[PDB]
RNA sequence: ACGUCUAUUGGACCCGAAACCGAUCGAUCUAGCGACGUGCAGGUCUGACUUUAAUCAGGACCGAACCCGUGUCUGUUGCAAGAGACUGGGAU
RNA sequence: AGUCAUAGGUAGCAGAACGUUCUGGAACAAUUACGCUGAAAACAGUAACAGAAUUGAAGCUGCUAACAUAAGUAACACUAAAUGGAUAACAUGGCCGUAAGCCCAAGGUUUUGCAUAACAAACAGUGAAUACGGUU
RNA sequence: UACCGUACUGCAAACCGACUCAGGUGGGCUAGUAUAUAUACUCAGGCCAUAGAAUCAACCAUGUUAAAGGAACUCGGCAAAAUGCACGCGUGACCUCGGAGGAAGCGUGGCUAAAAAGACUCAGCAAAUAGCCGACAGCGACUGUUUACCAAAAACACAGGAUAGU
RNA sequence: UAACUGUCCUAAGGUAGCGAAAUUCCUUGACUUGUAAUUGGCGUCCUGCAUGAAUGGCGGAACGACUGUCGGGCUGUCUCUAACAUGGAAUCUGUGAAUUUGAAAUCUUCGUGCAGAUGCGAAGGCGCUGGCAAGGGACGAAGAGACCCUAUGCAGCUUCGCUGG
RNA sequence: CACCUCGAUGUCGGAUCAUCGCGUCCUGUGGCUGAAGGAGGUCGCAAGGGUUGGAUUGUUCGUCCAUUAAAGUGGUACGUGAUCUGAGUUCAGACCGUCGUGAGACAGUUCGGUUUCUAUCUUUGUCAGCGAAAGGCUUGUUUUGAAACGCCUAUGCACAGUUAGCCGCUGGGGGCGAGUACGAAAGGACCAGACCCCUAUAAACCUCUGGUACACUUGUUGUCAUUUACACGGCAUAGCAAGAAAGCUAAGUUUUAAAAGGCUAGAUUGCCUACAUUCAAUAACACCGAAUGACCCCGACUUACAAAAAGUUUAGGACUAAAUUUAUGA
């Protein structure tokens, strides 16, 4: 068994972990939204776009 | 493959006077070298030693006694073998005669080597040997050693240069064993094994057994027989094998390994066969097969 | 298996002689184009030589043949 | 590992002998396509004794020698011409129909580069030599050729005058069957 | 009082743990569960149903797709931070 | 300014100095320096008197950056196989063919097309019209 | 009768592994000899670009053949070699009567014959694919599960049984 | 031999059926077979250092990539290796690392020495530099943890260690 | 004892390959012998080279199978993992027994359980490169101290000390000698001095006998091509099977004395019209070969009394020249 590849790409449960609503359902969610906020990061979410 | 010659200091102090006027007369007062030999037939001195002969291995054949068994047989011949040099105790420090064998053309052939054989007079040879002998032994400039030198029933030693294998491992260039093929053994089937013993002896041995370009070695066979001698045709038939490809000279004696000084009744002309009527013999023309003689031996099958 | 010390500029230079190449002692040159090799190898136009001007070959007369051309 | 080279045989080439006996069945095909190819020095050699066994075959101009050089020589535009334009070409020659030049190092491998081409044909690079020489029967050679069994061996044309005295004739004819 | 040297409290000459306590993020690797869907070539044996008949069962057997990794060899800054070859085990 | 006495040192203790950056005393390098030496050392050759220190480095398997050594060494061996003066269109030969062919999904997100070097990415290209997949 | 997808790649040089990584990656379609998607050659189609060039080093890896022997090698026949297939005969103990069992062991095979038969070959399961067999014990009833990366087992589980609580 | 009786602390001194056995120190347990030769198996026997109905005792069919042994066949595992095939290695061209490294211009033996010296002493040797090979040394390199000891050391686990609602 | 290495360093085995000492098992030998020579016991010298099988144990310990002349004991970090194994001494899983309240311990028995490293330089084997000269000749001579000529040796090349240094180094057994000298008698030698057989070890060779032989010959299966399912061709391990020559090789064939034999350097002596290109990229073919007054290579033809390595031949490549041969009787 070769390890290395436990990252197996997918785009729901990638939205569906790490969202914005998901980042905003709980309270601790939304303080890492704010202390990422805080520190100034441009990408707030990994599925923010325009 | 040489040490660092010499400081060669020039200045001599005005000393050099002397030593010019001593090499002078060191020079002029040494011997004059002695005559030429010219040899016919001699005695046979139990404590002599004979010439050699440079012949040629052209290959193995197959040959059965009048008692009835096959005798592995290699065939050499003797190609114009002469005496082209010669060596005394007076003039030189030792006693030998320098053999010649094969012929080259004169372009074939280094100016430097070309001019020994313009100025000894003999044809330009393709090997130049020496071999020591005796004082009654020396034989003038020119004259031939062919397979006549030789009796049938002779043991000689014969000199030659291995075949050319290149570079071999220990399996067969010592005959080592290796580790088996089959229990475990990883990539060391032909491994040479253990070299050195540990930091008491600290080094790897100066006469170490380790691969290497085996090949074109000088071995030499002792007291090997002498079957047949061809005197017309220069082909002497010595039983057993003789080490070197077909093609290459090889080097003959007579065995000093069995040396009672009796020479065990072979019957040797000693300076070696001084022909007689070397008129009416024809050169390399229409000529024939002629006859020869061979040993025989005691009860090859006494009992079985 | 592994250096135990640092090699200095001196070792290096005497290790690296295996690794010079030798001097040749002859060339071929044409004397119209300058072209420069092998005494046992052609170099003129068939070969690689964009300055052959035919004159290294200075003599081909070869008119007269005979035979059926298979069509 | 078997000695080729040293011990005169067949090239390997760096092919398995399957593959090899292939790639020298196509470039012999190719050599009498187009009569000069270049390529590497022991491709070069192989190609030359190659093509002499070839041309042999092709000079016997037999049914069995048809069928051999069927299966050898691939093109078939081709085992026409080697049957009747290099059959009659050197229909004489006792071997040596191709020569080799030496043109230098090629670019992608620094490989050393040989020219190989057909003898006596127009276009070739080197006057050949005729492959018979006429003897002058008042020389040595002649009288050596009458005391020892050897025959005339004289340059001949296609058709020599022997058989013109029996195509003459019309009553040999047979009227074509 | 200033200056210098010690002393105490502070991280208190500098660098270095294994740690302990909280509250963030992780079952896209892996373990279990749950919902929906899909797959199991070719044969062999046994039991049952119906037979003018294009049905079922066995944690059955041999064996591809597929899942796993027994032994040996290679590899050991390797092709690979666990792989390859040949034998293997399961495959309604 | 002539006689005497002392001067081995680790841990430690004491005394005298050199150098770096900045500041106060109005301003000590606008137009440079460059006779190559001097001093016991630290060093000096662009003040001096005082003061404030993130003030001196071969020595912490320290950190960062650059450059060497091993060394033009190892490697460029899983496979079908290439040849003809070209990674050729043509010809010859070979390999897979339940794949090494074809159609999609997930994922990737322009990786897709054009010039016998070239000045070409700066330019192009994805069309729902069969009741195609989704959205329900 | 709108909106979104439509290029290219998709067992891979374009995804997941730091890489142009020998690893991992789901579903579907398919021709002949022929007969199964196995095996050998081939159709449609695709490929022979990512180091090349010759040659006889030693040695290493992977194989072919080997005279006379044959486990004598070795901790241990480990590793190799060997049986390997369809039609017939046959076919032990022990046993939960199911099995052991394809037990063991011996015949018969391609090719021509509108056909009672034959030819010659050293060889006719002719090339490729398809169990080594038998006996004495030990442990575990069995099929399974187990330490991803040195242990797959006598360890775990299992149907069943006993006990205790409810 | 101790079957039945005599004794002492004592919950009680281990049944038909087991045993040098996964487990028995003596050990090559005496006994038969096994081989020409057997300390590792098989079947008996008893002298159980330190066996035994729920730590389940007594064996069985079938099953096992489990373990120890015997026969047949088979063959390079071997006696004892040889030739050949493919691919590395070796030659050339092109691309092109890393481990390691106080500085090196680094000989041998004997002695000495932080106790095994390339470097110190005595004697001797050595034209110089490489390619291709073999690895005895450089206490080769690769991990500041293989094992032992220590810490005002940690961590988890256990219990008739201590304290807690 | 704890002096040395815990910024971790293979030992308690054999497989291969070694070197040294002698306290000698044999072979070579001398004394005392309660010495019939044999066969023994010691004791004195001598370390040249020889000490083999395998069945059983993880055993280096030990036997006992039966052969030899014998089945030596040690230093070798009780030699030897940057050569091999890991069978046993370091773990991690589990079972059985002992001890323990238990986590656990056992040097008690068991089954299973990663051996990394591309050689810098120190050795060692072997194959190679670099280590220049021209000195003065008053040139022995010449004119138009410069130019070559003549000398001593300087390099190069060849043969190379009754010549340094170094390596290897010469093993045995049984017969014949001798049915023997001896010895009541059974029982049987010293001498190896030489001859005959074997067996090692070492060095070669392919002549024999075999093995292998992948562009050789024969037979054959499937399949794809095949306007003939005639011949030929591809693939299936060279598809398979059989038989082959060269080359290599051993199980084959020769030789293994005092000293023999090899390797490196070399006083000398002799010679010199020697800048080193081509014939295929690994001459190892080939320097003890050839380059056209050349059979060196390659091709062609013939050979079953070569199942193929020789013979003819300048056809092709090693270029080359004319006013008597595009040319050797190659
Ligand atoms: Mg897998
Ligand atoms: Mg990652
Ligand atoms: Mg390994
Ligand atoms: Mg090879
Ligand atoms: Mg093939
Ligand atoms: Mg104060
Ligand atoms: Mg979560
Ligand atoms: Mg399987
Ligand atoms: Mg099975
Ligand atoms: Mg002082
Ligand atoms: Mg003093
Ligand atoms: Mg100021
Ligand atoms: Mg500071
Ligand atoms: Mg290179
Ligand atoms: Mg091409
Ligand atoms: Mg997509
Ligand atoms: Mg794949
Ligand atoms: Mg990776
Ligand atoms: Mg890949
Ligand atoms: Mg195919
Ligand atoms: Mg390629
Ligand atoms: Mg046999
Ligand atoms: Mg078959
Ligand atoms: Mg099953
Ligand atoms: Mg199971
Ligand atoms: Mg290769
Ligand atoms: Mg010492
Ligand atoms: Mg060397
Ligand atoms: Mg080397
Ligand atoms: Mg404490
Ligand atoms: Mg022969
Ligand atoms: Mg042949
Ligand atoms: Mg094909
Ligand atoms: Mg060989
Ligand atoms: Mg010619
Ligand atoms: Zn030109």
């Amino acid at each position: 068994g070769n390890r290395g590849n436990t990252y197996q790409p997918s785009r729901r449960k990638r939205v569906n972990r790490h969202g914005l609503e998901k980042r905003l359902s709980t309270p601790q969610g939304r303080e890492v939204l704010l202390r990422r906020l805080r520190k100034g990061r441009w990408r707030i979410t990994v599925d923010s776009f325009r | 493959g040489y040490q660092p010659p010499k400081p060669r200091f020039p200045l001599p102090d005005s000393i050099a006077s002397i030593v010019e006027e001593k090499t002078r007369e060191h020079r002029r007062s040494a011997p004059a070298p002695p005559p030429a030999p010219k040899l016919e037939p001699r005695p046979m001195t139990p404590t002599s030693l004979r010439t050699g002969c440079i012949a040629t291995k052209a290959g193995m054949t197959q040959e059965w006694d009048e008692h009835g068994v096959r005798v592995p047989l290699t065939v050499l011949w003797v190609d114009e073998c002469q005496v082209v040099g010669l060596k005394t105790r007076p003039v030189h420090g030792y006693n030998a005669l320098m053999l010649g064998s094969g012929y080259k053309r004169q372009k074939c052939m280094s100016p430097s080597e070309a001019g020994f054989f313009l100025k000894a007079g003999v044809p330009f040879k393709k090997l130049v040997a020496e071999w020591q002998v005796s004082e009654d032994a020396l034989v003038p400039v020119g004259t031939a050693i062919g397979a006549a030198h030789y009796v049938a029933g002779q043991r000689v030693d014969v000199t030659g240069w291995t075949k050319w294998k290149g570079f071999q491992g220990v399996m067969r260039r010592w005959g080592f064993k290796g580790l088996p093929a089959s229990h475990g053994v990883s990539l060391s089937h032909r491994a040479p094994g253990s070299i050195g013993n540990r930091q008491d002896p600290g080094k790897i041995w100066k006469g170490k057994k380790l691969p290497g370009c085996m090949g074109d070695e000088r071995r030499t066979v002792h007291n090997c027989l002498v079957y047949k001698v061809d005197a017309a045709r220069n082909l002497v038939y010595l039983r057993g094998q003789v080490p070197g490809p077909v093609g290459r000279s090889v080097f003959l004696r007579d065995s000093r390994l069995a040396s009672p000084a009796l020479r065990a009744s072979w019957g040797l002309p000693f300076p070696t066969h001084v022909p007689s009527a070397e008129e009416l013999k024809a050169a390399p023309a229409p000529g024939d097969v002629s006859v020869v003689p061979a040993p025989d031996g005691p009860g090859v099958t006494a009992w079985r | 298996a592994t250096p135990k010390k640092k090699l200095s500029l001196h070792r290096r230079g005497n290790r690296r002689v295996w690794y010079w190449l030798k001097r040749k002692t002859e060339v071929a040159k044409c004397s119209y184009c300058g072209a420069l090799s092998g005494r046992n190898q052609m170099f003129s136009g068939a070969a690689g030589n964009s300055a052959c001007t035919g004159q290294c070959v200075e003599q081909a007369p070869t008119p007269p043949a005979s035979s059926y051309p298979a069509e | 590992a078997r000695v080729r080279v040293r011990l005169g045989d067949w090239n390997r080439l760096n092919r398995k002998w399957q593959h090899r006996v292939s790639m020298m069945k196509t470039m012999v095909t190719q050599l009498l396509e187009k009569e000069r190819i270049r390529t590497t020095l022991a491709k070069a050699k192989t190609l030359q004794r190659y093509a002499d066994k070839v041309i042999t075959l092709g000079k016997q101009g037999t049914r069995e020698a048809w069928s051999e050089a069927r299966g050898i020589v691939r093109t078939d535009r081709e085992l026409h011409k080697l049957f009747t334009q290099v059959a009659l070409r050197y229909r004489e020659r006792p071997g040596g129909f191709t020569r080799l030049v030496r043109a230098g190092w090629r670019e992608r491998d620094a490989a050393p580069v040989a020219f190989v081409e057909l003898v006596d044909r127009p276009g070739e690079l080197r006057p050949a030599n005729p492959a018979l020489q006429r003897p002058n029967p008042l020389s040595v050679q002649a009288w050596i050729r009458q005391q020892l069994g050897q025959p005339a061996r004289e340059p001949s044309p296609l058709l020599p005058p022997s058989v013109q005295q029996y195509l003459r004739e019309e009553n040999r004819i047979q009227q074509g069957r």
